[PDB]
């Protein structure tokens, strides 16, 4: 596709033409605020007198679910200032870069991350750093050590004679996680060891379970030929712990402060959807939902799955 | 700043294992390559292997392939190479070498002596004048030939006896921090020039270039400068 697209001949290296080595870097932290860690350039590569110093704001992550943020300056967002700034890769955040030998070149995040969530928009306009701003949310489950970068350059703007800086983003993902609870409808050995059920292709109706407590991540990864799901908007809660209005319906309806990731099923690449648990919500809850798949091509016989999701049930 | 500090000379007998150890302190460690090198006794530099401390896994030139392991703790900031198999032609002196986001391995150990008692499609380096004998205040311009284009991946060394390679530039021309400006380097593609405007006494030594476009990275056999008799 032209929104990942990969040049293989692209290199780079992180300090680019600055001259300045790593250890004489500007690090700093990424401002995390809940699960979201920023990387805000706006204010970071101006030009100075002492340009261009390397700017290097460090992600660090070993927590599953974190949103990651960066915002890059746009050419001409402020005269004179940002007038030969650049950001790499162009197609960023569905192409990044990693170290091969000692250089940087071009990756698919996807491929490096199974179950990374890349939604198409970012307040409502285009994810790609032509718009000021890319996002990304990192997966419940992350099996290797994991280190990609984003370049915010803007070393090439001259304004007097000071030159702007150079900003580099190194995202350094940590091991986390062992396995979501939940269920994959079916690289493939990526797909088979991520759920902790791997439902393989039947021609009935048969159960997925997803056991969860306090605090627990599930997901679901959906079959190919979804038609239709209730899954997690239209849940069925069966057990009579409490009295149910039939409008309360939503996983979020049901348990105050869930959260449930892709909920449009919009990111590319996974048809997955991820579920949290917060862990203030300490009550029993049995629930219900479905998955509807297109008879597309017949097996003479309908597929439909039932998804029963326990919360706390102990 | 930044010191690789290594473990010290080791004395082996034919047919056993040696591990050499590579501390870093003052830099960034797990995302950075760690490089090793050696040098047989007044013979050129050979790239040995690599890794990226967060890999876990280190990268071999085919000469080594099944004899080297390297090795990396992130706990003590400490790289290790293992040669097993020892023989003879082993005898060198072994360096290890950090990249700095230059791509360039821009920072070396001080090496490690081992004594040894009882591939196609690689890129050449070709260096010219084999020696250069001038005198005090002549301009030097020493040549670097490639077999394969590299663009600009091109660094030069000086190396004083018994000491560890010194980078003096990098990127085909930029001049590495610290070095005088009396050194200069130039071309692009398969043709490199190294020239000092003026010979000081510091200057005499064996000058290496060295493509690192693509592993395994390859040295030329170097020009030795010497003083006019």
């Amino acid at each position: 596709d032209e929104l990942d697209k990969i040049d293989l001949s692209y290199e780079t290296t992180e300090s680019g033409d600055t001259a300045v080595s790593e250890d004489s870097y500007d690090k700093y932290a990424s401002n995390n605020t809940n699960k979201e860690y920023v990387c805000d350039f706006t204010d970071q590569l101006k030009p100075t007198e002492s340009g261009p110093k390397v700017k290097k704001c460090e992600v660090k992550v070993n927590e599953p679910l974190i949103k990651v943020k960066i915002i890059c300056p746009l050419k001409g967002s402020v005269e004179k200032l940002y007038d030969n700034i650049e950001y790499v890769p162009k197609k960023s955040p569905y192409v990044v870069l990693t170290k091969e030998e000692t250089k940087l070149k071009e990756k698919l995040l996807s491929k490096l991350i199974y179950g990374l969530l890349i939604s198409p928009t970012v307040n409502e306009k285009e994810n790609n750093f032509k718009e000021g701003v890319i996002e990304f949310t990192l997966p419940p489950v992350v099996h290797k050590a994991t280190v990609f970068y984003f370049i915010c350059d803007n070393s090439k703007t001259e304004d007097d004679n000071k030159k702007g800086n150079r900003g580099i983003v190194e995202v350094y993902v940590e091991p986390y996680g062992n396995k979501i609870n939940g269920c994959a409808f079916l690289e493939k050995i990526k797909m088979k060891t991520f759920f902790t059920q791997n439902i393989y292709k039947k021609n009935n109706i048969y159960p997925c379970y997803m056991k969860l407590y306090s605090g627990d991540i599930g997901g679901i990864l959906f079959p190919k030929n979804i038609k239709s799901t209730t899954c997690f908007e239209e849940m069925i809660p069966y057990n009579k712990e409490i009295k149910w209005n039939k409008e309360n319906k939503s996983l979020g309806n049901l348990v105050n402060n869930s959260v449930v990731y892709n909920k449009e099923m919009n990111a590319k690449y996974f048809n997955v959807q991820y579920v949290h648990i917060p862990t203030s919500y300490k009550d029993t809850l049995n629930l219900f939902c479905s998955i509807i798949l297109k008879e597309e091509e017949s097996n003479l016989i309908s597929t439909s799955y039932l998804v029963y999701v326990s919360i706390n049930e102990g | 700043q930044v010191q690789l500090v290594q473990s010290g000379a080791e004395v082996k007998k034919p047919g056993s294992s040696v591990k050499v150890s590579c501390k870093v302190s003052g830099g960034t460690f797990n995302t950075y390559a760690i490089i090793w090198v050696r040098q047989a006794p007044g013979q050129g530099l050979e790239w040995m292997g690599a890794i990226i401390p967060f890999q876990d896994r280190g990268q071999y030139a085919q000469k080594f392939q099944g004899r080297v392991t390297i090795t990396a703790d992130k706990s003590t900031s400490t790289a290790y190479m293992e040669l097993s198999s020892l023989r003879s032609e082993d005898t060198a002196v072994y360096y290890c070498a950090k990249e700095s986001g230059r791509a360039v391995a821009d920072r070396w150990g001080q090496g490690t002596l081992v004594t040894v008692s009882s591939g196609g499609s690689d890129i050449v380096m070709t260096q010219s004048p084999a020696s250069l004998a001038l005198s005090l205040g002549e301009r030097a311009t020493l040549y670097c030939r490639a077999s394969h284009s590299i663009s600009s991946w091109l660094a030069w060394y000086q190396q004083k006896p018994g000491k560890a390679p010194k980078l003096l530039i990098y990127k085909a021309s930029t001049l590495e921090s610290g070095v005088p400006s009396r050194f200069s380097g130039s071309g692009s593609g398969t043709e490199f020039t190294l020239t000092i405007s003026s010979l000081q006494p510091d200057d005499f030594a064996t000058y290496y270039c060295q493509q690192y476009k693509s592993y395994p990275w390859t040295f030329g056999q170097g020009t030795k400068l010497e003083i006019k008799r």
